[PDB]
């Protein structure tokens, strides 16, 4: 389902089903479009927790107060908007795999709290004081440069060390261009079979992929091949057809 | 009333040997045929005793009976063997009667006989042919028997009696025949009614406790023509029935063993393949954690210290620790096996589970575990590596069995079921054990965690492995939490429609 | 020749039914036997036509010959089905002759017959019992042939003719006997000379390139009594031979596969448990490096910080990193599979090297690899676990095949040899693959090492398992530094003297 053959892929791919089996936290280091969500998904489907809930959480998309509440749970009325008591992500996914996207945007004060939990598997509600030992698995992920934040003091160092414990650095597609032909074929073959017509890409676009720096990695690659196929009446994605998807050179 | 010369001509013209002798059996007259049959000339016959025709083979009781009844003035009838002038021997049916004068006194003896060589040549040929059936019957290793229209055993061999002794309590061939008729059914009835020879029909006997005996059954109609004298011009045929029964028991069962053994053989490599992948999945995982924490530390101590960082012995300390691990992570990751595409072939899941149960049956009965297998009548075959899907069965069943040894198992039972639910082949292996503690239902799935100590075969890997096989199929495996009288593991895997 | 009155009494006392008739065949005189044989009384016979004896069953055609031959003054001989007064029917060999007067003119006719019913009831029984032989043989599966004293084919079934077409070029039953006769030898000789039944003589025929066809041969003696009329009172027996052959070819061919297959599982299961144990050492050794280096960082960091060590977020996490490292190291060490006690037994590696190649023959042929195995003529038994020693060879073969598969190899050759050296059983496997560079000859045995490209299934664990199990057997394993045309791995294992 996931393709790649460069030496960098050997670490990332083998790390996928590796940490899949264990209960250890996972930090998925990588820029946008690297696969962090799907790396965790491939991790989950290859984890014994494949049969258990798989939770994806973006720590940057939630307020600090809501972020602390979500992971450990909160009592009713703890903050504005808490109309009903909500079970924490640590407990809702107890025995499950927790994907924490953009883990590096958490506040310094909470970072101390998350540290203790990751050491002993014990945590407290936001407002509760009953210590619960949980066989919880974590999958962190961050594209932020936490090193600057710890350097600037906005990120606690103790947790950052505890967060980058399972660092799986998904390399940019720029360093693994040898995988581009193998990466594109799986998507192109899938969409070609899916649409009922051969969705082929011209050689001119292929040269672009080899020379592309890939700030967005395969996400920008995927958004184009799928749109390109649409206006290619025969499915033959031509570079002009590639251009209509809005991908910058 | 007739002229005496007519009686003289009556004897003379006969084609049989007729002789008139004195009281001493000296031939005084002979017809044309007596010369022809006995080979003696007209002049050579006068005066010779009838004792010359005896060759000594006839019992003396026959001759004394012949002569004894003559002294009683009574005819005597019997069959003799006479010798012709050329010394050839033929069966001569001789009857000698007295010649009574007008006063009733015996004056002469009468010697008549007819050629009956054909008679004996055919009964002995019958006796020989009767011996032919008796001897040929004795030779067949296949239990063979000839049945008449009433299905009576006319001849049986030791093997059929041995089969009767081996298959029937009494050891009699007749009793063995009765049982075979019921099992043969159509081929026997077709043979009985139409006489059509049937060959190669296999039947099965499950006698309990012993491997069922599978027999190769063959048969043919055996035809006898009518013998009675009045049907010489129009013989009519009857029908016996032949049943030939050959032992092919070990042949058919042994087919099961090899495929059963290739079954455990082919799967046996995967748990290594998953085991080698799983066992090594622990190496980097345990390394990846502590190592990366250090890899950050160099970038940590570097940024705040900046220029002085390069002179900090601490900054070198974590760098060395991180670099050593990073080398391992690359070397450990770079040499990981890449699975070859195991030939995806049509796999009969019920076929395997019926088979894997056969391999693991012995240790199930060792614990008194009742194996109740209910293969799905119509289960689609999955396009995949037979070996890999085969392997995951043993991992799940074995661990459940070890729970069968625990005293919480009031009744020791192994339950294996296959069904298609949610468009997936749902494999449920339920057991009557104490089960897994609810808090440890997943920690057991953690690699190397074993509630039973790792001091036994409990590498904490069987549950991780089944997931990897299940995961390789993009499936899902879970323990049914509703069942608490043991551990019920549920495996959902895609199948080829 | 004698007195006329004797002839009249000769007919009266004649044992056969004799009657003197006119030209129309009306009986004028009857003898005692005619009454006894035909059942007609003396007075009831006089004046009655001979047609009373006629039943109509006999064809009318013969009667023209009967009456016709009388016209030319010639005897007529034939067999008729006569009718007695009680209406019973018997075979009557009737001869009719004319009665001449002194002038040579026919004056009277003679009726004269003999009972031949017993003759026919047996010749039909001959034909009947003959047909028993012809039929029974056809449906029997086992190939059987009836042989005379000169080994001539007396009887054969379609299967024997089919077997002749299958075992002999010409397809003749007689030629099949020649091929079958040579192989049987002693059981056939014992049966022929002494008539002793032999059962279960199994012979193997190797067709060449095909599965050898095994035939189960059984043979009994057939007895024929003498038929000639002269042995009526003392028949003499002769001996023929029946061979009965059943095919047991398919069973034996399937028999080898099960043992081959069953043993495939044993090795694969064994290498898993052994493969586990050595990965532990690499994991523990691999983990120990970074983890200890993590450990050392804390104390050296603590000393500089002093009182600030308590509140240093840097120190706390790295403190745990060693703590996790200590826990990680402990988890690996304590979870080693404690092998169920492997009976350290004398094991002959020569037996196993034959197995593995037969086990591994499938993959070797796919790549066009020539396998040269040179088992030691006398290999002393290796003391140790047969389960452990069996996995040894496949690990070394797995090393060759995977590197053998790399396309850098143009010529694909695999050489295996065994010998005894220095009180140790020394084994070597040599291939034509890329090989081990001289500098890597020794550190390929440090666990997990592998330079094989990731494209192949490179566990890096074969030699280490050999190193692991070799250590279990108090031996030594190393790769020959001198060989550069491939890889030559040396395994030394002590043997039970
Ligand atoms: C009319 C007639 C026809 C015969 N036809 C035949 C024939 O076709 N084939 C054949 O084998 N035999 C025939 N016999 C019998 C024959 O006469 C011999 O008895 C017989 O052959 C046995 O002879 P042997 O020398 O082997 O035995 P022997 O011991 O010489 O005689 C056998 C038995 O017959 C008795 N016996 C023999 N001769 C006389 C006699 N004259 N008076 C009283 N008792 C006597 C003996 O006491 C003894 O019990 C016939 C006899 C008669 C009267
Ligand atoms: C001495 C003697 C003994 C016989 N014994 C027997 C016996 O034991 N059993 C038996 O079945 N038959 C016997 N026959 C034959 C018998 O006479 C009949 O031929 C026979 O019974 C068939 O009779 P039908 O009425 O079926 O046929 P029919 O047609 O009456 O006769 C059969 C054939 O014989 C011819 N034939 C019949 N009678 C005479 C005759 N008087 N002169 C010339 N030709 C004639 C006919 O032309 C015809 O071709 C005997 C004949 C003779 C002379
Ligand atoms: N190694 C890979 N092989 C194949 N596809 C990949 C790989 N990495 C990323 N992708 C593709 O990139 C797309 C977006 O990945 P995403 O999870 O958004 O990465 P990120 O978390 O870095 O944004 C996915 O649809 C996925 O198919
Ligand atoms: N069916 C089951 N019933 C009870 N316990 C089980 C069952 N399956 C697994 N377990 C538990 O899971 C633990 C780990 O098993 P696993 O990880 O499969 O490898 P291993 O059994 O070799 O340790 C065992 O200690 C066992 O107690
Ligand atoms: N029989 C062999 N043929 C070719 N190369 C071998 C052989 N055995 C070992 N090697 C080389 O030595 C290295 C280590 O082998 P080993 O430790 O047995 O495990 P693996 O062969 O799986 O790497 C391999 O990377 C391979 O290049």
């Amino acid at each position: 389902m996931v393709v790649g053959h460069t030496p960098t892929m050997r670490r990332v791919f083998d790390q996928i089903r590796r940490v899949a089996k264990w209960n250890s936290t996972v930090l998925v280091l990588g820029e946008s479009g690297t696969g962090k969500e799907l790396i965790a998904s491939a991790i989950h489907y290859n984890s014994p927790r494949a049969h258990r809930p798989f939770v994806r959480l973006n720590c940057a998309a939630l307020p600090e107060t809501l972020l602390e509440s979500e992971l450990f749970g909160h009592e009713k009325g703890a903050f504005t908007g808490a109309v009903k008591q909500r079970k924490g992500r640590f407990e809702q996914a107890d025995g499950g795999t927790l994907f924490l996207d953009e883990i590096g945007e958490i506040s310094p004060m909470f970072q101390a709290k998350l540290l203790r939990v990751l050491q002993e598997g014990e945590f407290e509600r936001v407002g509760g004081n009953q210590t619960v030992r949980v066989n919880v698995r974590i999958v962190a992920a961050t594209n932020r440069d936490l090193e600057s934040e710890v350097e600037k003091g906005k990120f606690r160092e103790d947790l950052y060390y505890r967060l980058n414990v399972m660092a799986i650095r998904i390399p940019p597609l720029r360093e693994r261009t040898a995988d581009i032909p193998e990466l594109a074929e799986f998507l192109l073959g899938k969409i070609g079979r899916q649409q009922g017509r051969p969705l082929t890409v011209t050689d001119s676009a292929i040269r672009l992929l080899m020379s592309h720096r890939w700030p967005g990695n395969v996400r920008e690659l995927e958004n184009c091949l799928e749109r390109s196929a649409i206006m290619s009446e025969d499915g033959t994605i031509t570079r002009d057809v590639v251009s209509l998807t809005g991908v910058d050179n | 009333e007739l002229l005496p010369e007519i009686f003289r001509q009556t004897v003379e013209h006969a084609p049989i040997a007729i002789s008139i002798t004195d009281l001493k059996a000296n031939i005084l007259y002979a017809n044309r045929a007596f010369r022809t049959i006995t080979g003696y000339g007209s002049e050579e016959v006068l005066g010779k005793n009838e004792s010359i025709l005896s060759n000594g083979t006839t019992p003396r009781l026959v001759y004394q009976a012949l002569w004894g009844r003559l002294a009683q003035k009574k005819p005597w009838s019997g069959v003799l063997v006479n010798r012709r002038k050329d010394k050839t021997l033929y069966l001569a049916e001789l009857t000698v009667a007295p010649v009574l004068n007008e006063a009733g006194e015996t004056i002469y003896y009468l010697g008549m006989h007819r050629d009956t060589s054909e008679l004996h040549e055919l009964e002995q040929r019958v006796n020989n042919q009767r011996l032919m059936i008796e001897a040929v019957v004795n030779a067949a290793p296949a239990a063979m028997v000839v049945l008449d229209r009433q299905h009576r055993v006319m001849l049986s061999n030791p093997s059929f009696c041995r089969l009767a002794r081996d298959l029937v309590e009494d050891g009699s061939s007749e009793s063995l025949v009765a049982l075979l008729r019921e099992n043969l059914a159509a081929p026997f009835e077709t043979l009985e009614n139409q006489g059509s020879a049937f060959s190669g029909k296999e039947i099965s006997f499950d006698l309990g406790g012993r491997s069922p005996r599978w027999l190769s059954c063959h048969g043919r109609a055996i035809h006898i023509e009518n013998e009675q004298a009045h049907v010489f011009f129009a013989p009519t045929e009857e029908r016996y029935l032949l049943l030939t029964i050959n032992d092919i028991s070990e042949l058919r069962q042994k087919q099961q063993d090899s495929r059963l053994n290739a079954l455990k053989a082919l799967m046996a490599e995967e748990e290594l393949l998953e085991g080698m992948r799983e066992t090594f999945n622990a190496a980097i995982h345990r390394l990846q954690g502590p190592v990366n924490l250090i890899s950050a530390a160099m970038r940590m101590l570097e940024r705040r210290l900046g220029d002085k960082a390069g002179n900090d012995p601490v900054l070198s300390a974590m760098r060395e620790a991180s670099t050593a691990g990073m080398e391992a992570l690359e070397n450990l990751s770079g040499s990981i096996p890449v699975r070859m595409a195991e030939s995806k072939m049509p796999v009969n899941l019920n076929q395997l589970i019926r088979e894997v149960i056969t391999l693991c049956t012995d240790q199930l009965l060792a614990q008194g575990i009742v194996v109740d297998w209910q293969p799905a009548l119509r289960l689609p075959w999955v396009m995949g590596g037979e070996s890999s899907l085969r392997s995951m069965i043993k991992h799940l069943v074995d661990n459940a069995i070890e729970s069968m040894s625990q005293n919480q198992v009031s009744r020791r039972e192994l339950f294996i079921s296959t069904r298609v639910e949610n468009h997936l082949v749902r494999m449920e292996i339920t057991d009557s054990g104490p089960g897994i503690p609810p808090d440890l239902v997943l920690k057991v799935f953690e690699p190397f965690f074993s509630t039973k100590p790792p001091h036994r075969v409990g590498r904490g890997m069987g549950l991780p492995v089944v997931q990897e096989i299940v995961a390789k199929h993009a499936g899902m495996v879970h323990v049914d939490t509703d069942y608490r009288e043991g551990c019920r593991i549920v495996v959902e895997l895609p199948f080829s429609a």
